[PDB]
């Protein structure tokens, strides 16, 4: 149940919910990500079943079935951060837009996976899980 | 309906599309989520037979009335969590019999003022939170007078635009009120002059607040005569920053009066801004987030005794001669810098941290200029050298040097002048122990973590010979194979020694003769088929023992002590001793 | 005592009277040093002919009596060192047919002119150094022996080098000679000495006492044509006090391919920087106290720049565009590398520095896309960032002994399809992920010793790796082998997996492992092999079983011992019965 | 036994040959060595069993009867190498004093042994090998 999507020059991100986790969050780049280098902004519409405070993700990427080990991102470490976001508490409104900025590495070409788990780390209790999926050229 | 949390005690409901409250709720419920339910209206009494409640969340519950009277059991209830609530009118004492009230927390309440609201007879109250809301005005009506406990307030995410005499026109009534305040996100033009005259605040938090420089410049100018204790400053990734910042903008901090300043994230920054000369007089200078590059030359005169940088980006390690300072701590740095000679005499407290940073020549007095430095957390980092046993370091009572890379450790007594030593940690630091004098020296020590190392031949040698203090010993994940002889036999103080995630295939009795005050034994995850009979019996302190994941061999008669030694203290036993092929418990198990 | 069988015998300190006609007549190597002998006897042994060796060093020799050197007549090598056989009269040089290499060092010899070597035409090196020799002065005979190519003057009395001394290579151009200077208080080089003269190289350590003299001296270098010059001090030596760069120009009336400074007990970072220097093809420090190197001038023609324990403070910054080579190796302190920008760079060595590398590797760190060839051995923290993007024409990496950073957090050789060989060894690798090795798929030698996987399984991460032809996971801690492994490489020559806990093998690895040579199981936990296990194994040469607890019971150690029996030849070391310690080999089951 | 001896303010150094291998050399120091700092020299005379091109040391180093690994010192690498004598040859006498410099690490009180087994690289036979006895208060 595709919930977005998008093409660009190389990849052809998408993402649906997690089979175990629905809660609601909407979610889009600008651009759409091209994997060989971008600049852009992140537009996250949602509001949290948690507080953000300790706003952290855990990804379970892989490449063509070779899982990479469960790496972790860090957005709020619950101390003067950098985001508005953090001082969202539980069932706030959420509006904003984030920029990033990256230039890219040779990723291996073909399909991609990767869940994103955001957690927030005062509880460990799971906000919410997206379930990415990206095709390489 | 609801999950079961804590019984009787801790309930969850949040988000079990609720029509409204539930009496199907142990009476002695203390903590309650409902959050996420359409209740849509508090229909009074509703919290009545839930009478010794402490924490009410009420997040995201589409509540438009509270019809009042509805907290009127709950005398003892701390936390009320409204948030995300179209609540319009709060018609007067709605907050009716909320006695023991500390935090309150309305957060997107749609609310308009704290004129409008009625929260007067709460003298409990410390914590308010009226963030992201309609609010305008700055100023805290009168009726704070009556609220003696209140010391914080938050006003983040509103409408201020202005701050005038008035606003405050109250602080100045009561200098004797310690009130903290949050305006961040609030889109500031102006504060007009002798707004902040003779005021008393010890948190002001203002982040994103300014569109552009002149408006801060002038809006800063303009908070000249404060005293304030931690003066919070910045902006934010996600929102409008100020294109081009310049230390000036920081004119007349001169005339506010700051013991703590905080700097955080900032769209332009300038390397100039933290010697600015008005913040000689800080006693607690601090950055986060903040792209600051080098950082040399800062001004000897300058009165901060503590420094802090955290998630910044320096190139090269900090030049720093301030003769005041007595915690420095750098830590998250986006580099990889390495380390570099200071002196800083009245320092005491180094956490360098997570930088992967690198230290060649550790450690003594030459590289930092103190003679009283009791904690050096040189923890998470790369390569650190030791060519130099802590000589004047000799007043230390904490080193972590966890999960950086040691070198040389185990080529002299490393740690020979640290004979005031209460912790150690080089837990996970590749070292591989090839000394027996390792830790000559550390004769105080209580505390040491060495896990994720490993052992010449895989055998634990008689390193801890005279460490006889130690309270905590941790050798998990030490590839040890066996356990020389006369190890253990000095370590009468030891409580917990954890030998768990090794490949031990047997033990030997005479270990555990005198481990007389040893509470805690974990020998689990290892390779052991049996034990010795009677191997326990001395161990006369003990309380828990983990000894799972080990294949333990059940044939009978070899089982027998260790089964009836478990199942006599089954208590003590934590997680589950099995057997290998049939899989069951060896407590279980009972011989002819 | 012959440790050679009957072929070369060592008979050194051994109060030998006088040679012994016991030893064999075959002989081919042979060292009587440190005996009392006194005299080389005449016709002393004419027996030994067939011999290429003879080392007589400190044999208390003060006479050669008559054509002592008899046969010899295919003999290379000969070392009288340390014996005061002071004159050497026209009879000492009988019959050496054949000699290579004379070695007179502390014979009391002085002077050249009278030193009886004229028709051993052979020669290709002569020592005399530590000897009493006044004159640099180049006998004639040197005409007869145009194999010379190497004199040793070290260590001698001589102060001044004259016209008529280097006369004979003005009339020789086609000569090529190389020439040891070191340690001579040379206070006079003559004007014009050096006119018309070439040298291959030429060594002038420890020379001068005074920072004058030395500037003099090699002012009448002048027109020397040169290919090697060494020069510099050393610390158990009267140093110079001061030496300023200036003291070089007039370097630049000499022409030098190789430059090469060594300990210089004073030292200035801006003497690398000379500007007499900028048309030498090979610059090489060693030994120095240099401690920046940064404004090196673009017009510099250095192809090769080698750093050797030095003591840089700091990574050098360079933009030496015809620089083809870099070594920078065993630096006294810790530095950590910053970028640079070499395009004709193709051969990096910066092993053995306690470097540190952030953000490891991509062409914007080098500015080169020709590399080749890059070592960062025995280093510290390697942060693997990039994956070698511009970097694809590299054929040999290493890394060795450093701790590699985020390599298991992504295919971080992924962009280098062009190499040939892999070094990991005792980087403290975690082996997490199977894709790790994606993108090596021209790779054929892979060490990743002393390293670890996940669960000690070795995992499927050769899928793809797979000219590899040697393979060493030797000391990884492994106790199993995932399923698939080694079904790909088909080209193996060598797989390595001693030191490791395995205690079972099992034979769907090493069935089609037909190309295979080499195979170490030693040093295992094995008590048993499945029966066929190494029947496919067509190309075996070599098998490593010892250091395992196999168990000889039968009918259960049937097949190997049977197998290891017949091919008995194949084994090295020998794999023993646990209890007994008999040899598997020998074990017969009924 | 006793080759030489000498003692200074915290340490008393003393050498022997060692039990298997005595071939000869004369070595000292100028001053006596003081653990805690010592700028001074080395004095060495003796005949080389073998070229010194490639000169390192083996020290069997131990405290108070505590073994420490052994330790391996490279003096002659045999490239540019900074002294004379690694230009020496096996019977070519050899006479020099070494200039050295170190400032004092924290050493553990007591008896100290240290044998120095010195050794040629190329052939990489043993040229000599002293048994020390450091005694330091
Ligand atoms: C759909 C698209 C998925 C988003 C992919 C995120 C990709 C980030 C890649 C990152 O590894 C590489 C990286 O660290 N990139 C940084 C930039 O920061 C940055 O890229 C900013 C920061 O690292 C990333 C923040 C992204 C967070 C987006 C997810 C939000 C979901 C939240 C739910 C509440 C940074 O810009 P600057 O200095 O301005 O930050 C720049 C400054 O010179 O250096 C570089
Ligand atoms: C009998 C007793 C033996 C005494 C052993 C001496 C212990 C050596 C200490 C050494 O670890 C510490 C060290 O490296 N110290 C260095 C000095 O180098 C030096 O200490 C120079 C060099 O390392 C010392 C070499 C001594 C070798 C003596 C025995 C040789 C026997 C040879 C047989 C043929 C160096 O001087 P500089 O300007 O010289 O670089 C200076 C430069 O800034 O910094 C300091
Ligand atoms: C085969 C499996 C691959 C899995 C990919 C994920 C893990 C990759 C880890 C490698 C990158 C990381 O270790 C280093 C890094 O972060 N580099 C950024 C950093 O570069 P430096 O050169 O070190 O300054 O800072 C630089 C300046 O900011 C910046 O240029 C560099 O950025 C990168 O290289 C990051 C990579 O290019 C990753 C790009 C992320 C792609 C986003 C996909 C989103 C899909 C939707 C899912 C939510
Ligand atoms: C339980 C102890 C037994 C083991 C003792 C032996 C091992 C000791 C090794 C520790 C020191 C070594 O790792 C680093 C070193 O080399 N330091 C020298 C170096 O100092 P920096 O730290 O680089 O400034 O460079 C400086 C500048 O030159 C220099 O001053 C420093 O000097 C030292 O640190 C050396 C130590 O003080 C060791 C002294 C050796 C004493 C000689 C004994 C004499 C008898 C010899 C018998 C064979
Ligand atoms: C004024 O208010 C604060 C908050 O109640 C007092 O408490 C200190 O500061 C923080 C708030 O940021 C508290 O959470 C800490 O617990 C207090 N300090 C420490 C070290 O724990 C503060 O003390 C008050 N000031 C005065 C003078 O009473
Ligand atoms: C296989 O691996 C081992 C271990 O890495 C190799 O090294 C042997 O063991 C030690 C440790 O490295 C070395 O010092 C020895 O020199 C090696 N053994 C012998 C008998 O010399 C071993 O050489 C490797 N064998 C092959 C064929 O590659
Ligand atoms: C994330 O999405 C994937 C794609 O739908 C889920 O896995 C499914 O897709 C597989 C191939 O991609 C199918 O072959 C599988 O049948 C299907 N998964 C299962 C368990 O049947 C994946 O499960 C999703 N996310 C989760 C579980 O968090
Ligand atoms: C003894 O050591 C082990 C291993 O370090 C400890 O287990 C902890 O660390 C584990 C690493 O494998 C993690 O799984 C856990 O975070 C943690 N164990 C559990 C059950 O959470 C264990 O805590 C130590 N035992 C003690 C102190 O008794
Ligand atoms: C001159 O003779 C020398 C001595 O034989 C030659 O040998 C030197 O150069 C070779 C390559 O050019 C090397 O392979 C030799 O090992 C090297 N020997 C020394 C001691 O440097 C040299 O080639 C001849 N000259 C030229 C210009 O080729
Ligand atoms: C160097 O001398 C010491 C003694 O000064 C030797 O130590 C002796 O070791 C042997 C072991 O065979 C014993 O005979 C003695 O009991 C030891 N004496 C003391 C006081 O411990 C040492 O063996 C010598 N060096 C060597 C063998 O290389
Ligand atoms: C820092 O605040 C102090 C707090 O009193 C101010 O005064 C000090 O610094 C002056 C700067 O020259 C000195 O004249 C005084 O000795 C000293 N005075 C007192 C009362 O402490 C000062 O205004 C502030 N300094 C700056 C540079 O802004
Ligand atoms: C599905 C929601 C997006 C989850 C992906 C998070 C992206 C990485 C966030 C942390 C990266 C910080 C690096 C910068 O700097
Ligand atoms: C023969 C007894 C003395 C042997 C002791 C040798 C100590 C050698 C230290 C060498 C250190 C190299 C650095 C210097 O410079
Ligand atoms: C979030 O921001 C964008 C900016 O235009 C807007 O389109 C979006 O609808 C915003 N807010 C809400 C509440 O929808
Ligand atoms: C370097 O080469 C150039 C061009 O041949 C020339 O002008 C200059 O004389 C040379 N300098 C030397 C050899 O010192
Ligand atoms: C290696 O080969 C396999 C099977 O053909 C392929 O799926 C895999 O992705 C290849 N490696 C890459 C793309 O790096
Ligand atoms: C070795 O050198 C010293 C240094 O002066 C000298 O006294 C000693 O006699 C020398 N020995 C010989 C044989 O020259
Ligand atoms: C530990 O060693 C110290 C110092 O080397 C020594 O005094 C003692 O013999 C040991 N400790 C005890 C209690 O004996
Ligand atoms: C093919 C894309 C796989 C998913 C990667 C998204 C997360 C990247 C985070 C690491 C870079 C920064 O840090
Ligand atoms: C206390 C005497 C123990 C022997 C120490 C001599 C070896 C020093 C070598 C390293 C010092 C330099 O580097």
């Amino acid at each position: 149940k595709q919930q977005w999507f998008c093409n660009s020059s190389d990849a052809i991100i998408s993402y649906s919910y997690c089979d175990h986790l629905k809660f609601p969050i909407s979610i889009s780049s600008e651009p759409c990500i091209r994997l060989r280098g971008t600049n852009g902004f992140v537009h996250v519409e949602f509001i949290p079943r948690g507080n953000l405070k300790y706003l952290y993700f855990n990804l379970f990427i892989s490449v063509n079935s070779i899982e990479l080990p469960k790496r972790k991102e860090v957005l709020c470490h619950g101390h003067d951060d950098d985001y508005s976001f953090c001082r969202a508490l539980k069932g706030e409104t959420v509006n904003t837009s984030i920029p990033f900025s990256f230039e890219g590495i040779l990723f291996p070409k073909g399909h991609y996976r990767c869940v994103a788990e955001a957690i927030a780390g005062d509880t460990e209790e799971k906000l919410f899980c997206l379930n990415f999926t990206i095709i390489h050229r | 309906p609801c999950i079961e949390v804590v019984p009787n005690i801790t309930y969850q409901c949040m988000d079990q599309k609720l029509s409204k409250v539930p009496d199907d709720i142990p009476s002695s419920t203390k903590n309650i989520d409902l959050s996420f339910n359409p209740l849509k209206i508090l229909k009074s009494y509703s919290f009545s037979n839930f009478s010794e409640l402490q924490w009410l969340d009420l997040s995201r519950c589409e509540i438009e009335t509270i019809e009042d009277k509805a907290w009127h059991g709950l005398h003892h209830l701390s936390n009320l969590i409204l948030t995300g609530n179209p609540i319009q009118s709060f018609s007067p004492g709605s907050f009716s019999g909320l006695t023991s009230l500390e935090n309150l927390v309305a957060v997107e309440t749609k609310l308009a003022s704290l004129e409008s609201f009625p929260i007067g007879q709460l003298i409990t109250l410390k914590k308010l939170n009226v963030a992201h809301n309609f609010i305008h005005s700055c100023k805290l009506p009168a009726y704070f007078s009556n609220l003696t406990n209140l010391v914080h307030v938050d006003l983040s995410y509103n409408y201020i635009q202005t701050i005038t005499v008035n606003d405050l026109q109250f602080l100045r009534e009561n200098p004797q009120v310690n009130l903290s305040l949050d305006m961040s996100l609030n889109p500031i033009d102006f504060i007009q002059d002798q707004a902040f005259q003779g005021i008393k605040l010890h948190e002001l938090t203002l982040r994103g607040n300014f569109n552009s420089s002149n408006i801060m410049k002038t809006c800063l100018q303009n908070l000249a005569g404060l005293h304030v204790h931690r003066l919070i400053l910045g902006e934010f990734k996600d929102e409008r920053n100020l294109e081009i910042f310049e230390p000036s903008i920081m004119e007349g901090l001169c005339d506010v009066t700051i013991d703590e300043f905080r700097l955080t994230y900032t769209n332009d920054f300038s390397d100039d801004i933290v010697k600015f000369h008005c913040l000689a007089n800080v006693s607690a200078m601090s950055l986060a987030g903040v792209s600051i590059k080098y950082l040399e030359d800062v001004p000897k005169h300058f009165k901060w005794q503590s420094l802090s940088i955290i998630r910044c980006q320096l190139k090269q390690f900090p030049t720093l001669d301030l003769p005041f300072l007595k915690s420095l701590t750098l830590t998250m740095n986006k580099g990889s810098i390495s380390f570099k000679k200071v002196a800083l005499p009245s320092l005491s407290y180094l956490d360098l941290s997570r930088n992967a940073l690198s230290f060649s020549g550790c450690c003594s007095y030459s590289d930092l200029g103190t003679n009283s430095l009791r904690h050096l957390d040189l923890s998470f980092n790369g390569a650190i050298i030791m060519s130099a046993n802590f000589m004047g370091l000799e007043e230390l009572q904490h080193l972590d040097f966890q999960h950086s890379t040691l070198k040389r450790v185990t080529e002299f007594s490393a740690f020979l002048s640290l004979e005031k030593l209460l912790y150690l940690d080089i837990s996970y630091t590749n070292t591989k122990i090839d000394f027996d004098g390792i830790f000559l020296g550390l004769t105080s020590l209580n505390t040491l973590k060495m896990a994720g190392n490993s052992f010449k031949d895989n055998t634990l040698s008689n390193v801890f010979a005279n460490t006889t203090n130690l309270t905590f010993l941790d050798l998990s994940k030490c590839q040890l194979e066996q356990i020389s002889w006369g190890v253990f036999d000095t370590l009468h103080r030891l409580q917990l020694l954890n030998m768990s995630h090794n490949n031990l295939l047997f033990l030997d009795s005479s270990h555990y003769n005198q481990l007389y005050s040893l509470k805690e034994l974990a020998l689990d995850t290892n390779q052991l088929k049996s034990v010795p009979d009677g191997i326990f019996d001395r161990l006369t302190s003990l309380q828990k023992i983990w000894l799972h994941t080990n294949p333990w061999d059940c044939s009978c008669p070899r089982i027998d002590y260790l089964s009836r030694w478990l199942n006599k203290n089954s208590q003590k036993e934590q997680g589950s001793a099995k057997c290998s092929g049939s899989g069951k418990p060896v407590r279980s198990i009972i011989c002819p």
